[PDB]
């Protein structure tokens, strides 16, 4: 699943980055 | 500069769709044409092989 | 084939040698760091046969060869064999004779000076390279990954180095060099597969076990729980096809071997594992450094490609680290292949042209010059 | 000549037998083999076809 | 494969939801 | 008997030449078979494992 | 064969008789691919018998002895030998070599010399080794019509090879060292 | 016939079966691990005749038997023949019954786990032994020699183990399990005696050669010098009388066979010899361990009884070892049978009576229990 | 020579031990 290997990296990175942003956006107060 | 990155995504995504299609379609066309062709070659060879086996039996009787 | 005097770049480990040219973003060929020699008396006449085989030749003809590795724990102990490897590596496959092109070779930050001196001497006196540089592997990993800051774990076959770098500066007091590596993980697997009824004692057998490890093994996010089920049921077993058509079925040994990275006591090593090695480097750096190193655990070298390692290393550091702090691992798919790529990046930087030792300065000073010029 | 003929006839039979035995084991090979040949690639091929689509999420 | 379909969509959603949360929380903070 | 022998030798040699070709067809066929099995195996297994490890997307 | 032809009423012990039986073996005997089934019919019917002409015009008719003889290759106990047979020894010659050697030896099982001319032997051996060998692996027998003359042919190839002229012991080295020299110079 | 429930102790190897009771200083009886079977058709009626013969019976009637050894280079595979060997060992020699005595058996540290599980299963299910304990041959070898620290060189018929032990602890990463043994020497001698015009290929012939080896062979301190004279003069030849009255005169084969222990290439083995494996097992240990292990290389098992073997290995180890430090081989007269003695020592320790698997725990868990209860 | 086999072990061991002591006694400095 080559399509997945890369889509997997894309989504894990994009969600982790988006989540890191979600957490910081609130956590910064 | 960021337009380079946009151009890269434009070519990569135009290529991705061209590729999802080409990757799959080039194989489905070549591969299904190949098995269809060679399914027939396989059947024709099997028919000829049976015919030759019959021909050999007939010569043995001759 | 080349239209410019681009440097040639190689990352020579105790395992494999990655090679290509400066300015690319990938190696063009990989060779094992192996020179093979026949252990049998020839009976037939006129069948050719070399005194020694190199790289992929050594593995292809291995059925009757003993296979030796010229590099151990990060250094060259046998340079006659490395010269054959370099001729093959630079000229037979990349098609470039070093005589007309600069060469970049790599080392760990505390790698014995004798090794950088021989790497420099060999390329200048045997290959007549116009220039040399010996690079730090940690620098190269950070360039390739897009970082100037992080802890570089080069966790390959030879030695785990573990060096913190911040804003491009070395923080040497916080280096936790450890004699725990991929070669030891393989040796452990040979012993536990022996317990299962599959003894491996010869070169062919050793190479099979290294192939089993590379295709079947993983670290697991949670070892003890993974082992509890793998050691109790066939549902976590995986088979491997041996070269003669026979098969081997492996259970918890599949992850117990890689686990030695986190539990070094499995091979008699006095260590708490690679995650405390990493953690201590962060811990020993200044307090306004630590935050950036916690956020940048950099993965390079072999073993970084075991399943569960990227997630496991971030979890293990998080478990040692203070709360509030964000612990992050830098572990993209291009992970570990970062050291070769960095060699290419460094060799081709405009800011690094003055760092090349020319074959002018070299002959006036001799090979000890690398210790004065490379860093 | 009688012995050579018997040997040659015996060998004509054994060699022809080996020929029809192999033509048959080959057919029985190839025919069963083409089944693998036509289904292993079609199964894997359609699996890969499907993968392009399986991964379209 | 269910694993890929279900998680690609869920990880995609974690990203989209986190992205919106980042924008929302950032606006609040 | 000489003519029968030449014919029997022709049949034995014909068949020997033909069986040789058939033996070659088998050697090739088996290599093809292995390729079908090996590629099939590799594909079915690379997917079972790719999907078993690549489950989180 | 001389002992089991004795069982049939035709004892062979003298030189003329010993030479006849060797000729009978070479002309009439075979192994085929299945001993027990071949024996079941050979022992039950004249349809598997073959006559051999003896030098004085008399004949001998031979049944399952025709295959029971060479079967000793697969059943050495027939002559009182403590062995599992030639396919076990072929197998062990392959198996006792390193694991990355075994694959090439399985694919290159070479028939040479005499007895390689028993009908069914090249395939009988491939079957018998395959039966001992791991699955997946290809076991192959090399059995050209130049069977048994292959040692002579190789002798010609090696003796005339330019790469092997230095391998000859000259009649200088011979007298200085004596005949034991062959042990150090040929291989 | 014993007046106490003393443990039974037995070393069931690929060569000999040694047995006695715990607390003695020697096995009471020693015989080959052989179960023999007729290879001929019977013609006389009312002749008795067994389907199979055991131990000395197998050798006594061997003229028409094929003889098999159930243990293959240290592991039990033919458990049915071993049940017969144990029954004979216990009831027709020691005159004990395992049902009334706990039993101790032993194996090498890297012996496949299947061996320990099958030995445990049979003694509990067919002999109804009240308890079992599978011991480590290395542990028993050092108990018999009087060491807590040293290298076990157990060079017997099956496999050479090469394990360093320090202060009673294993140093397992340094174990060099080697496929070089007394069993290979018997077959090699059959081949070099064939070179002399005396071919040996059958069981009877193998038993004759094993007897030639045991009575005529040695290794010598200097191989090449011993070879040069043995190959040049009758003064180093020794005759042997065969069971049928034939006489074989043996020259340099007398030591060329045994020399395979130092030069394994003679039998096609990829190995540097037993002295190098001893050396490396020490060199892989910490420097505060090495000082004690080099001074305590300890012999156990057969082949250690060859003239020149302790001096030959000490010389080679000393040559490879650093100066100042002392290198020594411990090679007591209680050779070849010392592991049995170690079994007696272990079986009789007060500190060992809590180590037994009882026939309660065994049935609740099954034979796999040995893997958790013994070590 | 049973008498020798054991006396041999006794003397080789005793001289080797005495020699090891002689060497250490001086070598210790």
């Amino acid at each position: 699943m080559d399509a997945i290997k890369k889509k997997m990296q894309m989504l894990k990175l994009d969600k982790e980055n988006a989540l890191d942003r979600a957490e910081q956006a609130e956590a910064d107060k | 500069f960021d337009d380079i990155h946009r151009k890269r995504m434009e070519k990569d995504l135009n290529e991705l769709q061209a590729l999802i299609e080409a990757h799959f379609e080039n194989r489905k066309k070549e591969e299904e044409e190949l098995v269809s062709l060679k399914d027939r070659i396989e059947r024709r060879r099997a028919e000829r092989a049976e015919q030759q086996r019959i021909r050999n039996e007939r010569e043995k009787e001759r | 084939d080349e239209d410019e005097t681009t440097a040639l770049v190689c990352d020579n480990g105790s395992g494999l040698v990655k090679a290509g040219f400066a300015g690319d973003d990938a190696p063009r060929a990989v060779f094992p760091s192996i020179v093979g020699r026949p252990r049998h008396q020839g009976v037939m006449v006129g069948m050719g046969q070399k005194d020694s085989y190199v790289g992929d030749e050594a593995q292809s003809k291995r059925g009757i060869l003993t296979l030796k590795y010229p590099i151990e724990h990060g250094i060259i102990t046998n340079w006659d064999d490395m010269e054959k490897i370099w001729h093959h590596t630079f000229y037979n496959e990349l098609r470039v004779a070093p005589e007309e092109h600069p060469t970049l070779l790599t080392e760990a930050p505390l790698n014995p000076k004798a090794n950088r001196e021989k790497m420099t001497q060999i390329m200048f006196e045997t290959f007549n390279v116009p220039a040399m540089y010996v690079a730090i592997q940690a620098v190269l990993s950070l360039y390739a990954s897009g970082r100037t800051t992080g802890i570089v774990l080069d966790s390959g076959d030879g030695v785990t180095h573990n060096v913190p770098i911040y804003e491009g500066y070395a923080l040497p007091h916080a280096i936790m060099r450890l004699d725990l590596a991929g070669r030891d993980l393989t040796d452990y697997l040979m012993k536990i597969l022996t317990e299962r009824g599959y003894s491996f004692v010869t070169t062919a057998e050793r190479e099979i076990v290294r192939d089993i490890k590379e295709k079947l093994c993983y670290v697991a996010l949670d070892f003890e729980n993974e082992m509890a089920t793998a050691a109790s049921s066939s549902s976590l077993e995986k088979s491997y096809e041996l070269p003669d058509g026979q098969v081997i079925t492996i259970g918890n040994e599949r992850f117990r071997c890689p686990e030695t990275l986190f539990q070094p006591s499995f091979i008699g090593m006095e260590s708490a594992g690679i995650h405390e090695t990493t953690y201590n480097s962060i811990m020993k750096c200044d307090i306004d450094i630590r935050k950036d190193l916690y956020a940048n655990n950099v993965m390079s070298g072999g073993t970084t490609m075991y399943p569960g390692i990227a997630d496991r290393m971030q979890k293990e550091i998080t478990a040692l680290a203070p709360s509030t702090m964000k612990i992050k691992i830098i572990a993209p798919p291009e992970r570990k292949y970062s050291v070769w790529i960095g060699g290419s990046i460094l060799a081709s930087l405009s800011t690094f042209q003055q760092m090349w030792i020319t074959k002018q300065e070299y002959d006036e000073a001799g090979p000890s010059i690398v210790h004065r010029k490379c860093f | 000549l009688s012995d050579k003929l018997k040997e040659a006839e015996t060998r004509a039979e054994f060699a022809e037998r080996s020929v029809t035995k192999l033509e048959k084991s080959i057919d029985d090979l190839e025919d069963e083999l083409y089944a693998q040949k036509l289904k292993y690639k079609a199964i894997s091929e359609e699996l890969d076809h499907a993968l392009n689509d399986m991964t379209s999420i």
